[PDB]
């Protein structure tokens, strides 16, 4: 599968 | 809501405790309660909200994929039919996943997005709206799939417009937005060329902005850049 | 119960699906429903029951330990007091853990233990009764701690008596019983000498019975034997 | 901590 963003973002 | 009687600060404190305890269902309920207090969320609190629900829905998505695979194989040629149980249970998980998406989308629409008075907060929430319509799209089929997909597109696209006007190319929210929109394009909207083009432009423009960052910011930006690179390797 | 309208076979099928999906709360609800059909459980079904609830209560125990540690440090000398929130949330998790133990113990007492017509089934259920009283003991304090501990002891001891009369020393249920009773002795009942003595005797007597086993049975027995050995290394 | 038995037992 494709990677999506981690949940926490600065 | 059952969190109505608890103080906002206590809910945030307990969300952080639940995260330490890996109790993500609790964490999501605490953060829902905090949102429903009606005050704007800080950057940290927005991340707590996202972590909680992303973990909750992530477990549901992983289960749905396991079950959907089983179901597809019990429907292959020569594969006996073990009755309704696989479909039933996949439908149960699907419905619970849909309820979580509905809950998050409801928080964003009442009233996080409209009250978001910063580019960073408004992009964060619009990205989340796109993400949770995407999770609905992953399990959608009949006659509403197309409209769910376009709701995800509309949300991502507005977030993209703001982020490009208001944030630098290395901004981690801008980067995670572009990553997730590229995954939308590739996996949901059958637009692999758009996905590739977006991931390439996103990576290259961020690479050229790294020199402006502190070591702390450089670390956050490059983590997401590597995900863009990893996808481009899969897709090309 | 909400599982009353579902067929026994469908509940078992769905418990197995939930295990594949790592949906252990679902798995436990399905197996509770299957037990409440009133028929005896097979060896496989007993294991499904145990896996479901052990995973559910294991997550609760891990959370309780995280939270209890936080709580103990916010009560150390010079450590500021952040209000009631840590205690409250530890109490919430504790109460949920206690409810799970109550539910399992209720299934065993109505009527799994009394209807268990084999040594292997009766020992399995009595070991489980001891285990779930032990989990209650881990969080017990005032004036009921001692009685909960002795309920765990009484259950383990009856299981031990049957297993020694009726099963060979390598029987995996006998071995896992002895392991867990030794952990009871060491961690709950402040009886480290009993724990060590039991683990040593259990290991040595099993070692001398391995030659009677097939490769399949030998594998099951030696896995638990290594846990006995690992504990003896910690304890001596 | 001490190790206790795995959930499934043959
Ligand atoms: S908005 C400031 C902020 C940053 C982070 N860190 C991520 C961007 C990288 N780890 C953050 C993490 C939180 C958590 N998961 N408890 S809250 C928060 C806030
Ligand atoms: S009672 C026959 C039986 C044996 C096992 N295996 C364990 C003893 C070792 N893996 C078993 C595992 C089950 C599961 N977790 N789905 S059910 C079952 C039955
Ligand atoms: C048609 C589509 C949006 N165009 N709507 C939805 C469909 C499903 C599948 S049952 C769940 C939800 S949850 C939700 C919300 N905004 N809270 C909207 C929807
Ligand atoms: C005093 C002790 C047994 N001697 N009883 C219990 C105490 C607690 C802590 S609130 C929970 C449960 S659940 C349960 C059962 N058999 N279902 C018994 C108990």
């Amino acid at each position: 599968r494709s990677h999506s963003s981690p949940a926490s973002l600065q | 809501g059952a969190m109505g009687s608890m103080e906002r600060a206590s809910l945030i404190q307990k969300a952080k405790l639940a995260e330490q305890a890996e109790r993500y269902e609790d964490m999501a309920a605490f953060m829902k309660g905090a949102v429903e207090k009606g005050e704007e969320l800080s950057c940290e609190e927005r991340n707590l909200l996202s972590v909680a629900y992303k973990n909750v829905v992530g477990g549901q998505r992983a289960a749905w994929r396991v079950l959907s695979s089983i179901e597809q194989k019990s429907n292959e040629e020569g594969s006996e039919e073990k009755g309704p149980e696989v479909r039933e249970y996949r439908e149960k998980v699907e419905t619970e996943l849909q309820g979580v998406c509905d809950t998050v989308l409801g928080l964003l629409d009442s009233h996080l997005i409209k009250e978001a008075g910063d580019a960073e907060s408004r992009v964060f929430y619009l990205k989340m709206k796109g993400d949770y319509y995407r999770y609905l799209a992953e399990v959608a089929t009949g006659d509403d799939k197309k409209r769910i997909i376009d709701s995800a597109r509309s949300a991502y696209q507005e977030a993209m417009d703001i982020s490009k006007k208001e944030m630098p190319p290395t901004n981690p929210i801008r980067l995670g937005l572009a990553l997730n929109f590229s995954v939308f394009h590739y996996e949901i909207a059958n637009s692999p060329e758009e996905a590739i083009s977006l991931a390439k432009t996103t990576f290259d423009e961020a690479m050229a902005d790294l020199h402006t960052l502190s070591e702390d910011s450089y670390k956050d930006s490059t983590l997401i850049m590597q995900l863009l690179r990893d996808n481009l390797t899969l897709w090309t």
